[PDB]
RNA sequence: CAUUGGUGAGCAGCGAAGGAUUUGGUGGAUUACUAGCUAAUAGCAAUCUAUUUCAAAGAAUUCAAACUUGGGGGAAUGCCUUGUUGAAUAUUCUUCAAGUGUAACCUCCUCUCAAAUCAG
C-alpha cells in the first residue's frame, strides 16, 4: 500500500540512438530519452526497462540470444542489463563518445565505436555472477583517423570492419593469427563512408558512403587482392544519406536520406524496390532483422518510430510520440485503460500492461487539457485550449 | 521522475567543475559544430516556455510532471512526465525471472 | 562570483569618441 | 648583402651518429637564449574548446580562438594582454585585420569585426559561414570562406563588400591566401584547390591536388612552392610558377591536420599527434622530396629537420611567428610554442612591417597602409602585369 | 582614428572602420542599449520575425480589397499580435508596417513590463531581480529576463513568495 | 610570506628500463 | 562455506594495509599498486583513482609486491602472481614450502625470495616475451655468506647482477650462471631497509638503529652515512627530480627529508601515519617528479609535494617543506558500526574504533 | 649537436636612450618586398591626385 | 590556471627584455641616483664612464674590486644584455654580480658604491634579474636613503615581503620590519645562504654581521613563547654559528 | 513605560593546557573506478631513426552542390536566364536585348516609451 516500484515507460517512441530488433523478431529495442523501451510485435506488449541512464542514450545493443544489454550515454556510460532479468549488471564507463555496439554473432565478444578507436571486448556472462570487473579487453585497434561512425561484424565473429568519417572502412579480425588472412582497409570514396558491410558470403564486401556511392569490393585480380568491381549510385541529388543497414541473406539495402526519402536494393543487382518517403524528416536510423521482412525507422526530427515492410507493402506500427506535450492523464474506473492528452491535440488510450495507443483522437486543433472518466470508464471527455470540450 | 543530465532541473547540485570563468561549460552553444548543416542551423525563438517544439526553448528540457492519477484497482499510480507516462504499481513480481538458464 | 546580467557590451553611439559625430566636444 | 645584419639560427647534426630530429624542445630550451627560450609559452587552458591560433604579420600580438567560447588577443611578449572574449557561440578562426586594435573572429553563423578591449564594432550580415578567415594587408581585404560555396570579400577599410564568388565546390576545407600574390587558394572535397580572385566569377586555375578530401594548405613566403595535403595520407609539394607537384609524400601513418611554411624555407606537417618541419623541403630536386626515414643515412634522401610528439592532443593549427624561430601550435588544450632554429628570418625590413613598433609609429604606419592600398581589381595572378 | 591632414583627408574618401552601411548604422545596438539584452542575436531574433510580420503584412496588401479572406485573415493578424502586445492599437491596420519593430516586440519584454509597474527603479535592477530568482509569472518563477510576455499575461507578473525583495517593498 | 600551495602538474621524467640487462647464451 | 543466496564482490572501503606497495609507470605517468589482505589495488597516482582490483582473492595473504610497465607482480605464499590490469595471467607457484619474503625484476629475470634464505629465479622464456615464466634456477644464502634476506634489488647497469641483502651484509650474483661474483662484509647493525639510487653503483641501508648507509658496489664501500637519534627506519626513497634528495621513513610513523649536498636535515614530517599500525610502511618519490606517494598501516595512503623553491636567486637552499596534497584513507581500526546511508546504494556510512565516521 | 638560434638582443632595435631615434633595419629582399608595381602605381596615384 | 595569470607569468619572464620602446622607457629609467626624467637619457656608454669613474676609485681602496674591471666593467661589457645570453652563461654573470654584492656591501656608505652599483643595476638589471642577492648584500641599510632609493626600484621577491609596503615610501623601513623579515623560517634559510657564502670567501665586516646577530637574536626573542617554532628554529641559527666559528674573523 | 535599540559597563551563567571572527592558497568529492603514448592484433614508456619506404588498394551528378537572405521599393552598374549576333575549333568566348530577374549594388523602415522632468 506503499511500496510502489517503476514498471513501465510509454512513448516518446524516438529521441536518440540506435534501434534493433532481437534475435528473433518479437523483440524491438528502442531507446527512450535516457532509457530502453521492448515492443514485441507478434505478441503486442511493451515494455521498459526498471533503470533510467544518465545521459542521452547514443548506442545500444542486445545480446546474440537476448540475455545481454549495452546502452551507452552521448558521454559513454555504459550499462551492462540482465535482457532477461531487467536488472543491471554493470554500469562501465567509456570515456569516449561511441556511436555503435555490435555483438558478436558468437556471442563471445562485444564490439565498440568510440572516436577513432574501435574497442573490442569480451562479453561477461549471464550465468556467472555479478563481478566487480566483469569487462575483459581483449583487443583494441586504433587505425582510423576520424570518429567512428559505424560498425558491424561479418556473420562469423573472425571478422569485423568498421567505418569512420574518416574515408576509411577497415577489416580486422578477433584473434591476431587471422590478421594475415585479411587485415585491409578501404577508401577511394568521396565522403563519409556511412556503412561498410559483409555480404552472406563472405566475399563480396559492400561499403557506402554519405554522397550517396556504394562500392562491390572483392578479393580478385587485376599477389592479388581487393578491387572494387562496381559502384552504386542512388544519385540522390542534394539530399545525402544519414543511416543504412545491409541485410545479407537476402541482399538488400534499407538506405536514409537528409530529405527524408529511402531507398531499397538488391545488391549484387542494385535494383530499386522502392522509394518510401518516410516524411519531410529524415531517417535517424535503419534496422531489419535476421529474417529480415521487417523494417524499422526513426525520426528524431519528429520523434518517431515506424516498422514497416519492404516486401510486402505493409506497416506494423507508426507511432509518433510528442515530447513535453504529456498535459492529462486518465485512469479508467477499468484499470485496464489510460488517456494521455497532449498539446499537439492527440489523446491516445493505452493497455497498462500492453503499452500500445490502442485509440487516438487527432480532432483537437489546439492543446487538450484536462480529461475524466464517467459511467464505468465508458465516456471520455477532453477540455482543451482548442476552445471546446 | 527521472535522473537525467540533459534533462534541466534534475540534479540537486551541480558540478562545480563545469562552473567556468564567465558561464557554464554546457550553456555554450555547442550545435554550431555539427557536421550535418540541418543540425547547425538554430531556429530557437528566445524566451519560449513550453511552446511547440524542443529545438525552439534554446534550453534543456525542464523535468516536469503534469497529469497525475491512481488506479481504482490495485493502488498503482500514473503520471505523464516531461519524458512520458510512467507507471508505478503494486503489481510486484511482475519482475519476469528465467530459472536455471542454460 | 561573477556579477548579474553579464551582458554583452559593444559599441556606444552616444559614448564612443571615435565616432566623428561625437568627435566636437 | 652585406648591411643585412642578423643571420639566422641553425641546427646542425655535428655526427651521421647524433641526429638532428631527435632533439625535444626541454633539451633545446637549454641553450636558447633567456628571452629567446623563454617565448616559448605554454598556454594550457584546458577548460575550453580546441585552441586556434594565429600570430600578426609581425609577431607583436597573438591571437588564439578556442572553439567554444575564448577569444584571446595578447601582447604576447609582454605580459599585456588586450582582449578575452567569452562567446557562447562556438568560433572557427580569427584574425588581426590592420593592426591588434582590430580583429575579426569566426564563428558558428557571423564573423565579428572587434576592437582591442573586446568590445564589438561590426557584425557582418553577410559571411553566414565563416570556416577560413584570412587577411591581406596590402587590399585591406578580408577574405572569408565558410562551409558554403561562396567565397566573401570585405574591404573593411570602407567596410563594405567587395565581392561574393560561389565556386561550385561545396564546403570549403582548406584556405590558405598568397602572400606573394593575393591570389586565394581553396581546397575542396574532390581534392581540388582553386586559386582565385575577387574579380573573376570562375577560379583563376582549378589543380587537381590530391585523393580524397583537402586537408590543409600553404604557401611560400615567395609564392613559389605552396605545401598541399591530402586527407589521403598525402603531400604534394605545388611549385605555383608553372603548376607542377615536385614531389608527393605518399602514406603518411596519418594525414596532417595542417601544414605551414616559415620564411626560410621550412615546412611543418601537422597530423595532430605530432608536428614536423623539413628543411629546405621545398626545392626542385627529390633529393629535396621531404622523407620521414632515410635508409643508410643517404644524403640523397631526405630526413625531417625537426620533430615533436604531442601526448594527449590532436592540434589545430599552426603558424610561424614571422620574424622569429618558432611556430605555434595549437592544441586541445591551448598553445604551444615550438622552438625552430631557422624558421623565421633573422633580418626583417622595417619598412615593410614592424616587429618593434610605437603606437605612434603604429598609428603612423596605418594611415601609410591605407593609402597604399590597393581597390580589389588588381588582385590579379602576377603583381607586375 | 588619428584626426587625419587636410591632405590625407580627400584621398581616403569612402573609409570608415566605425560606422558602416552594411552595419545599418549600429541601430541594432541603440536597441540592444535601451532595453538591455544579454546576446546580441535576440534582436536578430525578433527582427527575422519581425519582416516576416510585413511579409505577410506587405502581401496582404497586394490581395483585392473587399477579398472576404483578406479582411478576415488580417483581423485574426492584429488580433494575434494585439493579444502579444507588441502594438499599442488594432483598429488601423497600418501598424503592421509601421509600428512592428524590434523595439515595441523588444518592450513587450519581461524587465521592461516590470520596468513600468515600478517594481524596479532602473531596468537593468529587474534583469538583476530576474536572475536573482525574485519575479513570476502567475505560477511560474521564471529564470529567464528574456521572456516574452503578452498583453494578457502582464497582471501575472508578481514577485516570488517569501523572498528578500518583497519584504523590502 | 605569501605561502600559498601551487598548481602542481606532473611533468614527464626518465627512468632506467630494468628490462635490458641480460645477455643471453654464448 | 560457501553461500548461495549472497557471494563477494569486494571488500569496500580500504586502500592499503602495510604491505610495501610498488610503483610504476605507463609512459609518462604513474600507477600504484598497494596490497589489501588477499587482494590487490591499482590507482592512477594524479588523482588517486582507482583503476584496478584483484580479479580473485588469493588463497593466502600477499606478501610482496614489484610492478612493472603493464605487469603487476604480486607475491602470496608460495606462488607469484604476474597480473596484467588485476587478472591472474601466470601463477609461479616456487618449488619449497618456504614462504615468499621479496622479490625484484629486471631483464629477462624474476628474482624472488623465500624466508629458507634461498631465491628463485625465473627467466623469460625469450627476451621476445614479456612475462618470466621459465623457471631457470634456486640460489641460496647460507648462513657464512648473510644473514635473513631482507631485500632483493637490482641497481642499474648491473649486467645479470643480483643485488640480496640481508640483515648482515649485502650479496652480489650472477644469475646467468648462478655464481656469488661479490660478497659485502657485515655491517654491523641489523639492516632493515634498501633502496637503489638514481646514482651509480650505490644502495642505500636504512638498519635497525638510526642510521642510512650509502654503499658502492665498485667500491665496495660505504661511501656515506646518516645518522637519526632513536628511530627504527622502514623506507627509503630518492627523489630523482632535479634535486638530489633523500626520503627516510620510520617505523614510528615519520618522514625525514635530506638534502645530501647541504649535508642537512630539510623537513621531518611528523605522524603521517599511525605509529601502531606499522609507523610509515612504504614511501617512494615519483621518479623524476617531486611527488611522493606515502603509505601507512594505518589504511591510509597520501601524497605529498616539495613546492618549488622560493628562492629565485639560491634555489637549493632555501626548501618549501612538504605540503600534503591527495589521500585515500580507510578505517585503521576495523569498523564497529555500519549502515546503508542512501535510498539508491550510493552510499554507507562506516564508524570504527578508530573514532570517525566514513 | 649544434643548437642556435635568431637573438634581437633587446637592444639593437630598441636603442638606449629616450631621445634616441628608433634603429631601422632593412632587407630589400624581394620576398619581403611583395609589391614593387601596384603599390608604387598606388603612390603615383596618390601623387597625381 | 587562469589566462591572464598564466600571461602574467609571462611578464614575470620577461620583465627586464624591453620590446616595446615604452618598455625601455620604464626598464632604463630606474637607476640609483638619477631622476627618471633625466634617467631616460642616458647612453650606456656614458653611464659606464661614471661606472669606471666610481670603479677606480673603489679598486684603489682595495684591490679586490680591480677583477670587475676585467669583467664587468670592461669596456667591451657594455652592449651585452642578459637576455641574450645562454642560462649557463647567465649563471656566471649571477657568480660575478653576487660576489660583486658581498664585497661592495662593505663599502657601500661611499659615493663610490652608489655611483658603481648604478650601471650594474642599469646594464645588468639587478633589481630584478638577481634582486636576492642584492637585498641580501645591501640589508644592513635600512637607515640609509641609498637603500630606501634602492626599495622604489626592486622588484620585490615573495621572500622580502614585509617591506611591500616601503617601496616608494617617504619614511625609512622601521626596525620591527627587519625582525618581521627575519621572523619567517625561509628567509632564514636565506640568510644562512648569504652568510655562509660570504665565510668561504671571507668577505664579512662588522657592521653589516652585528646588524645578522642583532636580527637573528631578536627572532629568539619574538619565539619565546612558540617553542615548537623555536625547535625548528635551532637548525638554522646553530648551523650559522657553527659555520661562523669555522671563520679565522674574531668578529664573526 | 515597552524599549522587544545597540553601545557601554558589568555580573550571575557557560566554560579541560584560549575564545570569537574574517580570508588567501591547495587538495577531495560534486555522473558508476578497466592504466599513459604511438603509426596500435603490435611496439613504446632511456626512442622511433640509418626497414617506414617499396607494395598493393585508392578519382561519378559526366559542372548535384547558399537546404542558411530583416521587410518594402528599385536594382542604374554586375551577374543569372533564355531570345538574339560574331569568331575559333559538336563546345567555350566576342557582341546584344528581354527578365513585378537577383543574398552584388541605392534608398525607406526595422529609434522617439501611460520611464521621468517641465512650463499651463
Amino acid at each position: 500500500k506503499s511500496d510502489f516500484k517503476f514498471s513501465n515507460l510509454l512513448g516518446t517512441v524516438y529521441r536518440q540512438g540506435n534501434i534493433t530488433f532481437s534475435d528473433d523478431g518479437k523483440q524491438l529495442l528502442s531507446p527512450v530519452g535516457n532509457r530502453v523501451s521492448v515492443f514485441d510485435l507478434i505478441n503486442n506488449k511493451s515494455f521498459t526497462f526498471e533503470y533510467e541512464h544518465r545521459k542521452n542514450i547514443a548506442a545500444i545493443d542486445l545480446n546474440k540470444q537476448g540475455t545481454l544489454l549495452i546502452s551507452i550515454d552521448e558521454d559513454g556510460r555504459a550499462i551492462l542489463v540482465n535482457f532477461k532479468a531487467r536488472n543491471v549488471l554493470h554500469h562501465f564507463n567509456f570515456k569516449e563518445k561511441c556511436s555503435a555496439v555490435k555483438f558478436s554473432p558468437d556471442g563471445r565478444l562485444f564490439a565498440l565505436a568510440s572516436g577513432r578507436f574501435l574497442q573490442i571486448w569480451k562479453t561477461p556472462d549471464v550465468n556467472k555472477d555479478r563481478q566487480f570487473a566483469p569487462f575483459v579487453r581483449h583487443r583494441v585497434h586504433a587505425g582510423h583517423f576520424q570518429d567512428i561512425t559505424s560498425l558491424t561484424w561479418s556473420q562469423d565473429s573472425r571478422f569485423i570492419l568498421t567505418t569512420s568519417k574518416d574515408l576509411s572502412a577497415k577489416i580486422w579480425s578477433v584473434d591476431s593469427e587471422e590478421k594475415n588472412l585479411a587485415a585491409t582497409t578501404f577508401n577511394g570514396h568521396r565522403d563519409y563512408v556511412m556503412g561498410a558491410f559483409f555480404s552472406h558470403d563472405q566475399e563480396k564486401i559492400y561499403t557506402v558512403s554519405k554522397d550517396g556511392a556504394v562500392f562491390v569490393w572483392e578479393f580478385t585480380k587485376r599477389k592479388y587482392s581487393w578491387r572494387i568491381t562496381k559502384k552504386h549510385f542512388f544519385y540522390a541529388n542534394q539530399a545525402k544519406v544519414k543511416c543504412v543497414t545491409f541485410h545479407p541473406a537476402t541482399r538488400l539495402l534499407a538506405v536514409g536520406f537528409t530529405s527524408g526519402e529511402f531507398r531499397l536494393y538488391d545488391l549484387p543487382d542494385f535494383t530499386l524496390i522502392q522509394q518510401l518517403s518516410m516524411g519531410q524528416n529524415p531517417v535517424n536510423t535503419v534496422s531489419v532483422n535476421q529474417t529480415g521482412e521487417w523494417l524499422a525507422f526513426g525520426s528524431s526530427k519528429l520523434g518517431q518510430l515506424l516498422v514497416y515492410e519492404w516486401q510486402s507493402e505493409s506497416y506494423i506500427l507508426k507511432q509518433q510520440g510528442h515530447f513535453d506535450s504529456t498535459n492529462s492523464l486518465a485512469y479508467s474506473p477499468d484499470g485496464s485503460r489510460v488517456v494521455t492528452a497532449s498539446e499537439d491535440g492527440k489523446i491516445k488510450v493505452w493497455d497498462i500492461t500492453s503499452g500500445f495507443c490502442l485509440a487516438t483522437f487527432e480532432e483537437h486543433t489546439s492543446s487538450v487539457t484536462a480529461v475524466q472518466f464517467a459511467k464505468r470508464g465508458q465516456v471520455m471527455f477532453s477540455s482543451s485550449l482548442d476552445g471546446t470540450v | 521522475v527521472s535522473r537525467n543530465m540533459a534533462l534541466n532541473g534534475t540534479l540537486e547540485f551541480l558540478n562545480s567543475k563545469k562552473m567556468t570563468e564567465a558561464g557554464s561549460l554546457d550553456l555554450i552553444d555547442d550545435a554550431g559544430e555539427n557536421s550535418d548543416l540541418e543540425d547547425r542551423i538554430d531556429n530557437s525563438l528566445p524566451g519560449s516556455q513550453r511552446g511547440g517544439d524542443l529545438s525552439t526553448r534554446k534550453m534543456r528540457p525542464e523535468v516536469r510532471v503534469t497529469s497525475v492519477q491512481f488506479s481504482p484497482t490495485a493502488n498503482a499510480f500514473a503520471a505523464a512526465s516531461t519524458e512520458g507516462l510512467l507507471i508505478y504499481s503494486t503489481n510486484d513480481t511482475i519482475l519476469f525471472d528465467p530459472f536455471d538458464l542454460d | 562570483t561573477r556579477k548579474f546580467g553579464l551582458v554583452k557590451r559593444t559599441l556606444n553611439t552616444k559614448k564612443d569618441q571615435r565616432l566623428k559625430k561625437n568627435q566636437e566636444n | 648583402d652585406y648591411l643585412l645584419p642578423e643571420s639566422n639560427g641553425y641546427l646542425e647534426p655535428e655526427n651521421e651518429l647524433e641526429k638532428t630530429f631527435k632533439v625535444q624542445q626541454s633539451e633545446i630550451k637549454s641553450s636558447v637564449d633567456v628571452s629567446t627560450a623563454n617565448k616559448a609559452l605554454d598556454l594550457s587552458l584546458k577548460e575550453f574548446g580546441p585552441y586556434h591560433i594565429k600570430y600578426a604579420k609581425n609577431g607583436t600580438h597573438l591571437l588564439i580562438t578556442g572553439r567554444k567560447g575564448h577569444v584571446a588577443s595578447m601582447d604576447w611578449r609582454k605580459g599585456q594582454l588586450r582582449a578575452e572574449l567569452f562567446l557562447n557561440e562556438t568560433c572557427h578562426s580569427a584574425t588581426y585585420l590592420q593592426n591588434e586594435q582590430y580583429f575579426a573572429v569566426a564563428q558558428k553563423k557571423y564573423t565579428f569585426i572587434y576592437d582591442h578591449e573586446g568590445t564589438e564594432l561590426h557584425r557582418l550580415k553577410q559571411h553566414i559561414e565563416a570556416r577560413h578567415l584570412d587577411f591581406l594587408p596590402y587590399h585591406y581585404l578580408l577574405v572569408t570562406a565558410g562551409e558554403t560555396g561562396w567565397l566573401k570579400y570585405h574591404d573593411v577599410s570602407t567596410g563594405q563588400l567587395v565581392s561574393e564568388l560561389r565556386t561550385k565546390a561545396g564546403p570549403t576545407m582548406a584556405m590558405a591566401q598568397n602572400p606573394w600574390n593575393a591570389v586565394m587558394h581553396l581546397g575542396h572535397s574532390n581534392g581540388t584547390v582553386s586559386l582565385w580572385s575577387p574579380s573573376m566569377p570562375e577560379p583563376l586555375v582549378k589543380l587537381l591536388s590530391a585523393r580524397g578530401p583537402v586537408n590543409s594548405i600553404a604557401i611560400d613566403r615567395s609564392g613559389y612552392y605552396m605545401a598541399t595535403t591530402g586527407a589521403d595520407r598525402s603531400m604534394k609539394i605545388w611549385d605555383i610558377r608553372n603548376f607542377k607537384q615536385l614531389h608527393s609524400v605518399e602514406s603518411l601513418p596519418t594525414p596532417g591536420t595542417n601544414v605551414s611554411i616559415s620564411d626560410t624555407g621550412l615546412l611543418a606537417l601537422s597530423r595532430g599527434p605530432h608536428v614536423t618541419l623539413w628543411k629546405d623541403a621545398l626545392k626542385l630536386s627529390g633529393d629535396s622530396k621531404p622523407c620521414f626515414g632515410s635508409m643508410g643515412g643517404n644524403p640523397h634522401r631526405n630526413t625531417p629537420y625537426m620533430s615533436h610528439l604531442f601526448a594527449g592532443n590532436k592540434v589545430e593549427n599552426l603558424g610561424f611567428v614571422p620574424f622569429e624561430d618558432l611556430l605555434g601550435v595549437g592544441h586541445q588544450t591551448g598553445i604551444t610554442n615550438l622552438i625552430v632554429p631557422g624558421a623565421g628570418e633573422a633580418n626583417y625590413d622595417a619598412l615593410e612591417l614592424n616587429p618593434f613598433e610605437t603606437k605612434k609609429q603604429r598609428q603612423e604606419q596605418e594611415v601609410r597602409t591605407l593609402l597604399n592600398k590597393l581597390p580589389a581589381d588588381t588582385i590579379t595572378l602576377d603583381p607586375n602585369s | 582614428v588619428r584626426k587625419l591632414k587636410h591632405h590625407e583627408q580627400k584621398l581616403l574618401k569612402k573609409v570608415d572602420f566605425l560606422e558602416w552601411k552594411q552595419d545599418q548604422g549600429h541601430r541594432d545596438t541603440q536597441v540592444m542599449r535601451t532595453y538591455h539584452i544579454q546576446n546580441r542575436e535576440d534582436y536578430h531574433k525578433y527582427n527575422r520575425i519581425c519582416g516576416d510580420i510585413r511579409r505577410l503584412a506587405n502581401k496582404l496588401s497586394l490581395l483585392p480589397p473587399t477579398d472576404p479572406f483578406r479582411r478576415k485573415h488580417e483581423q485574426l493578424l492584429l488580433d494575434k499580435l494585439y493579444a502579444m502586445g507588441v502594438l499599442t492599437t488594432k483598429s488601423k491596420i497600418s501598424d503592421l508596417e509601421n509600428k512592428v519593430t524590434v523595439s515595441a516586440i523588444c518592450r513587450r519584454r519581461l524587465p521592461v513590463i516590470m520596468h513600468r509597474l515600478k517594481m524596479a527603479e532602473t531596468i537593468q535592477d529587474a534583469v538583476k531581480f530576474i536572475e536573482q530568482g525574485h519575479v513570476r509569472v502567475g505560477p511560474n518563477l521564471i529564470n529567464d529576463p528574456a521572456y516574452l510576455v503578452t498583453r494578457n499575461m502582464e497582471d501575472y507578473v508578481t514577485w516570488v513568495d517569501n523572498s528578500k525583495i518583497k519584504k523590502t517593498l | 610570506v605569501v605561502r600559498e600551495a601551487k598548481k602542481v602538474e606532473m611533468t614527464e621524467a626518465r627512468a632506467y628500463n630494468a628490462d635490458a640487462d641480460t645477455a643471453k647464451a654464448a | 562455506k560457501n553461500s548461495k543466496i549472497f557471494s563477494p564482490f569486494r571488500i569496500i572501503g580500504n586502500v592499503s594495509n602495510g604491505v610495501p606497495f610498488a610503483t610504476g609507470t605507463l609512459g609518462s605517468t604513474f600507477y600504484i599498486v598497494t596490497c589489501v589482505g588477499k587482494t590487490f589495488q591499482i590507482y592512477d597516482a594524479n588523482t588517486l583513482h582507482l583503476l584496478f582490483v584483484s580479479e580473485k582473492e588469493t588463497p593466502s595473504s600477499i606478501v610482496a609486491l614489484s610492478a612493472h610497465f603493464h605487469y603487476v607482480y604480486a607475491a602470496y605464499e608460495n606462488k607469484v602472481g604476474i597480473y596484467k590490469r588485476g587478472i591472474e595471467e601466470h601463477l609461479l607457484e616456487l618449488e619449497t614450502d618456504a614462504n615468499v619474503e621479496h622479490l625484484c625484476i629486471f631483464g629477462d629475470y624474476l628474482c624472488a625470495s623465500t624466508d629458507d634464505n634461498s631465491i628463485f629465479i625465473y627467466k623469460k622464456s625469450d627476451p621476445q616475451d614479456k612475462y618470466p615464466s621459465e623457471f631457470y634456477t634456486k640460489l641460496t644464502v647460507t648462513e657464512i655468506q648473510g644473514g635473513e634476506i631482507v631485500s632483493l634489488q637490482h641497481l642499474a647497469t648491473y649486467l645479470n647482477k643480483l643485488t640480496v641483502v640481508t640483515k648482515s651484509n649485502v650479496l652480489l650474483f650472477n644469475v646467468r650462471t648462478g655464481k656469488l661474483v661479490f660478497t659485502s662484509n657485515e655491517f654491523p647493525d641489523q639492516i632493515t631497509t634498501a633502496e637503489p639510487a638514481p646514482v651509480l653503483d650505490i644502495i642505500a641501508l636504512g638498519t635497525v638503529t638510526g642510521e642510512v648507509i650509502m654503499f658502492n658496489m665498485r667500491k665496495g664501500k660505504r661511501i656515506r652515512t646518516i645518522k637519526i637519534p632513536q628511530s627504527r627506519i622502514s623506507s627509503l626513497s630518492f627523489r630523482t627530480d632535479g634535486s638530489s634528495h633523500l626520503s627516510v621513513g620510520t617505523s614510528s610513523g615519520d618522514l625525514i627529508f635530506y638534502d645530501l649536498d647541504r649535508r642537512s636535515r630539510i623537513h621531518v614530517l611528523k605522524n603521517i601515519h599511525r605509529e601502531s599500525y606499522g609507523g610509515v610502511t612504504q614511501a617512494t618519490f615519483l621518479n623524476g617528479q617531486p611527488i611522493i606517494v606515502t603509505s601507512g598501516g594505518d589504511n591510509s595512503l597520501k601524497e605529498y609535494v616539495f613546492d618549488p623553491s622560493l628562492s629565485q636567486g639560491s634555489g637549493d637552499v632555501v626548501v618549501q617543506p612538504p605540503r600534503y596534497l591527495r589521500s585515500r584513507g580507510g578505517h585503521s581500526q576495523p569498523p564497529s558500526y555500519i549502515a546503508f546511508a542512501d535510498s539508491q546504494s550510493h552510499f554507507m556510512l562506516s564508524a570504527s574504533k578508530d573514532r570517525s565516521l566514513w | 649537436m649544434k643548437i642556435k638560434t635568431i637573438k634581437r638582443s633587446a637592444d639593437d632595435y630598441v636603442p638606449v636612450k629616450s631621445t634616441q631615434e628608433s634603429q631601422m633595419p632593412r632587407n630589400l629582399n624581394p620576398e619581403l618586398h611583395p609589391f614593387e608595381r601596384a603599390r608604387e602605381y598606388t603612390k603615383a596615384l596618390n601623387a597625381t591626385k | 590556471s587562469s589566462l591572464s595569470d598564466q600571461l602574467a607569468q609571462v611578464a614575470s619572464n620577461n620583465a627586464t627584455v624591453a620590446l616595446d620602446r615604452k618598455r625601455r622607457q620604464k626598464l632604463h629609467s630606474a637607476s640609483l641616483i638619477y631622476n627618471s626624467k633625466t634617467a631616460a637619457t642616458q647612453d650606456y656608454d656614458f653611464i659606464f664612464e661614471n661606472a669606471s669613474k666610481a670603479l677606480e676609485e673603489l679598486s684603489q681602496i682595495e684591490p679586490k674590486f680591480a677583477i670587475f674591471s676585467r669583467t664587468l666593467f670592461s669596456e667591451s661589457s657594455i652592449s651585452l644584455d642578459r637576455n641574450v645570453q645562454t642560462k649557463e652563461e647567465i649563471k656566471d654573470l649571477d657568480n660575478a654580480i653576487n660576489a660583486y654584492l658581498l664585497l661592495a656591501s662593505s663599502k657601500w656608505y661611499l659615493a663610490p658604491t652608489l655611483h658603481a652599483t648604478e650601471w650594474l643595476v642599469r646594464r645588468f638589471q639587478i633589481h630584478v634579474k638577481n634582486t636576492e642577492m642584492l637585498l641580501l648584500s645591501t640589508l644592513n641599510y635600512y637607515q640609509t636613503p641609498v637603500f630606501k632609493r634602492i626599495l622604489s626600484i626592486i622588484k620585490l621577491p615573495p621572500l622580502f615581503n614585509c617591506l611591500s609596503n616601503f617601496v616608494r615610501s617617504e619614511k625609512p623601513p622601521t626596525a620591527l620590519t627587519m625582525i618581521k623579515l627575519f621572523n619567517d623560517m625561509d628567509f632564514l634559510k636565506l640568510y644562512t645562504s648569504y652568510l655562509d657564502q660570504c665565510i668561504k670567501h671571507n668577505a664579512t665586516y662588522t657592521n653589516q654581521l652585528l646588524f645578522t646577530t642583532c636580527c637573528f637574536i631578536n627572532v629568539v626573542a619574538f619565539n619565546s613563547n612558540n617553542d615548537e617554532k623555536l625547535n625548528q628554529l635551532v637548525p638554522i641559527l646553530l648551523e650559522i654559528s657553527a659555520k661562523l666559528l669555522a671563520s679565522k674573523s674574531k668578529d664573526c
